[PDB]
DNA sequence: ATGCATGCATGCATGC
DNA sequence: GCATGCATGCATGCAT
């Protein structure tokens, strides 16, 4: 469960 | 970090726009993006880049992000030479007639490549095609196809774009005759070789049959499979759950809804596609904002979910495409 | 004699290019080349030349070699006879097509005589085919087949090439469901007859269907068998060993293995075909250069060797082709008895 | 005055 | 029989 930086 | 807490006092339109603008860089998208950029940076003798995937994974979003980053990279080099055009991208047009119309595609490619500094290449060897009385390019109707194709080649070699994007390239497969299908792709290949510009084709699994009519096409091109997330492998399930958690934390609502525990339903409707999930969540958030609700319930998901028949058809199509892409070439190297 | 040592100071691309350009004139290739050159020197009322060899035997390389030889020989006369063009070679179907399109064939043949000084001709006799004083010859797509055929006939008669080459002519049998093999050969014979230009047909053993279908074409045709090397004949084995040793000596690497002793393995994975073995060695050298290694191991040969199934299929195909082409004294006696006064 | 360029009318060529 | 798109030839308006 890792937060993802905006693409 | 989640969505900014200040947006709760903002009107519903601002929150919806913020959610729409927000993007997620899930590992498959990141991998495809890096592969596409590395392929763009060096042609390696390949005149075509094929990126095919299931509908709703983010091919259009990938294209848009690639275009933005390439424009950012090319701006310092655009400072010196204003004539050079960094990137040209245009969706393929589905023809109303059985035969694909290459004339309209060429005209629209010329229109897409239109540059406000028209004085650089105001004459392509045309019959009045150049813009007049208005900013947009006015293409003469009576211009024959070979001459306008020559004009397109001249404009392309003058501007020399880094990469040419053709969104929804599966419309190229739409041809009147079965044996005639072999000609459109080789015509586009000849155009690419004459111009020397790297062409990239985006589309669904429908182009897979159009992709591999011969081994020469595979040899002279690069394949990128925008793989979806498959529930068979636990790693993709974990990635899907994490994407759901990120959408939960970034959705502008007073109370964050526990979307993680309903991951099975989301995979049932989204079929592992991030874009469909984003569209569904945007619809649900729109209903929540219009009702001025504070939390998302399973009824909200069910109301705007895709129908079971639509999901069945989509799963059948994507499974058939994956099985057809499981073709193997086991032979002498 | 071995490759020059200066190649080792060059990167992989130059070494692989040198290996690719290297050629071996094995005795069978020399004999077939001499026979073909002498046949070109005197067609003697023959419109077809059928040269059939197995895949990767050297038919294409023979074609380029003979084309260059006729060009060099005709150049001293071509200084004054600048209008003439000694050789012209085209493929049957250059981009694969499920069918052979005559019109495409004539268009390719007509465009494959272009020269920057197009003033030698001034005319083909057909509208929509002349070029605007350019090296690129344009053919209108709406021109009917017979008219541009007439243009091609006029061009062939005026230019007067020594021989027309049709490489990979096995594609001639790829008819568009017409099933008119004899009609196709009749059309080619008629073209050769009104043009007076010798036609050479190059292809695999598939074109044996073209061989003896009719008596007229049988007389008009000259048969040349590009025989492969077979382990049954000791001299063929010796020639194969010589080719292996020459390729071992001429491959640009610091050291080379004793691949001559592995001649059984090479013959098993190449069926005594020079072109196939050269392609295999080229792949091995490409792998070595990718590794930037200074030696060739047995695993290097085994990695990019021919598959067992492919070897099994081609062995049967070639044996059937050779049996079809085989001749016996029994046939001679049968024919003599049919004619009369058998003995 | 006249030559050039473009717009329009008509044939045509294929398809339905 | 009709449709529909494209190519060509002729008429005419404009500029030198
Ligand atoms: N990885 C992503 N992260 C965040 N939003 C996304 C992502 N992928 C898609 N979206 C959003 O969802 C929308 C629809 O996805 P899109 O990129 O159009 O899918 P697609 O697979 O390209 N569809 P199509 O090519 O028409 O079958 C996008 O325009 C974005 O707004
Ligand atoms: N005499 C030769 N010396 C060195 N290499 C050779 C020679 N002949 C053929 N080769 C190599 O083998 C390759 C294939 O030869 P080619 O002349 O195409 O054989 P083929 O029997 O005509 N094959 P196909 O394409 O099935 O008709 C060449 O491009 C060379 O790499
Ligand atoms: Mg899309
Ligand atoms: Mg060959």
């Amino acid at each position: 469960l890792v937060v993802y930086e905006e693409f | 970090t989640g969505f900014p807490l200040e947006l709760l006092t903002r009107p519903a339109t601002e929150r919806l726009a913020y959610f729409e603008n927000y993007t997620v860089a899930h590992p498959r998208l990141k991998e495809v993006y890096e592969i596409l950029m590395r392929t763009i940076a060096e042609p390696a003798g390949a005149s075509f880049i094929f990126v095919y995937g299931a509908s709703g994974v983010g091919k259009t979003t990938l294209r848009l992000r690639v275009e933005q980053k390439l424009t950012e990279l090319a701006l310092p080099k655009l400072e010196s030479d204003r004539a050079r055009v960094p990137v040209v991208g245009i969706e393929a047009i589905a023809p109303e007639s059985r035969y694909f119309n290459w004339k309209e595609y060429y005209t629209r490619a010329l229109i897409t490549l239109e540059e406000p500094l028209i004085d650089h290449k105001f004459d392509y060897g045309v019959r009045g095609i150049s813009r007049d009385n208005f900013g947009k390019i006015n293409v003469e109707s009576k211009v024959v196809a070979p001459a306008l194709r020559r004009a397109l080649e001249n404009a392309l070699i003058h501007r020399h774009p880094d990469v040419f994007f053709v969104d929804e390239a599966q419309h190229f497969g739409k041809v009147a005759s079965g044996y005639k299908l072999q000609d459109q792709l080789d015509c586009l290949k000849s155009l690419a070789n004459m111009t020397g510009i790297l062409h990239c084709l985006l589309g669904t699994y429908e182009l897979l049959t159009f992709r591999n009519l011969s081994g020469q096409l595979s040899r002279r091109s690069v394949d990128i499979h925008f793989r979806r997330y498959c529930a068979d492998s636990p790693e993709d399930v974990q990635a899907f759950k994490s994407v759901l958690l990120t959408f939960q934390q970034h959705l502008p609502l007073a109370e964050t809804p526990n979307l993680v525990d309903h991951w099975e339903y989301f995979y049932e409707r989204t079929l592992g596609c991030i874009g469909t999930l984003k569209d569904w969540l945007k619809r649900v958030l729109s209903d929540a904002l219009d009702r001025e609700a504070t939390t998302i319930t399973l009824k909200d998901l069910q109301k705007r979910a895709l129908s079971v028949a639509q999901c069945q058809k989509m799963f059948k199509e994507i499974q058939e495409g994956e099985r057809q892409l499981s073709e193997t070439e086991a032979d002498v190297q």
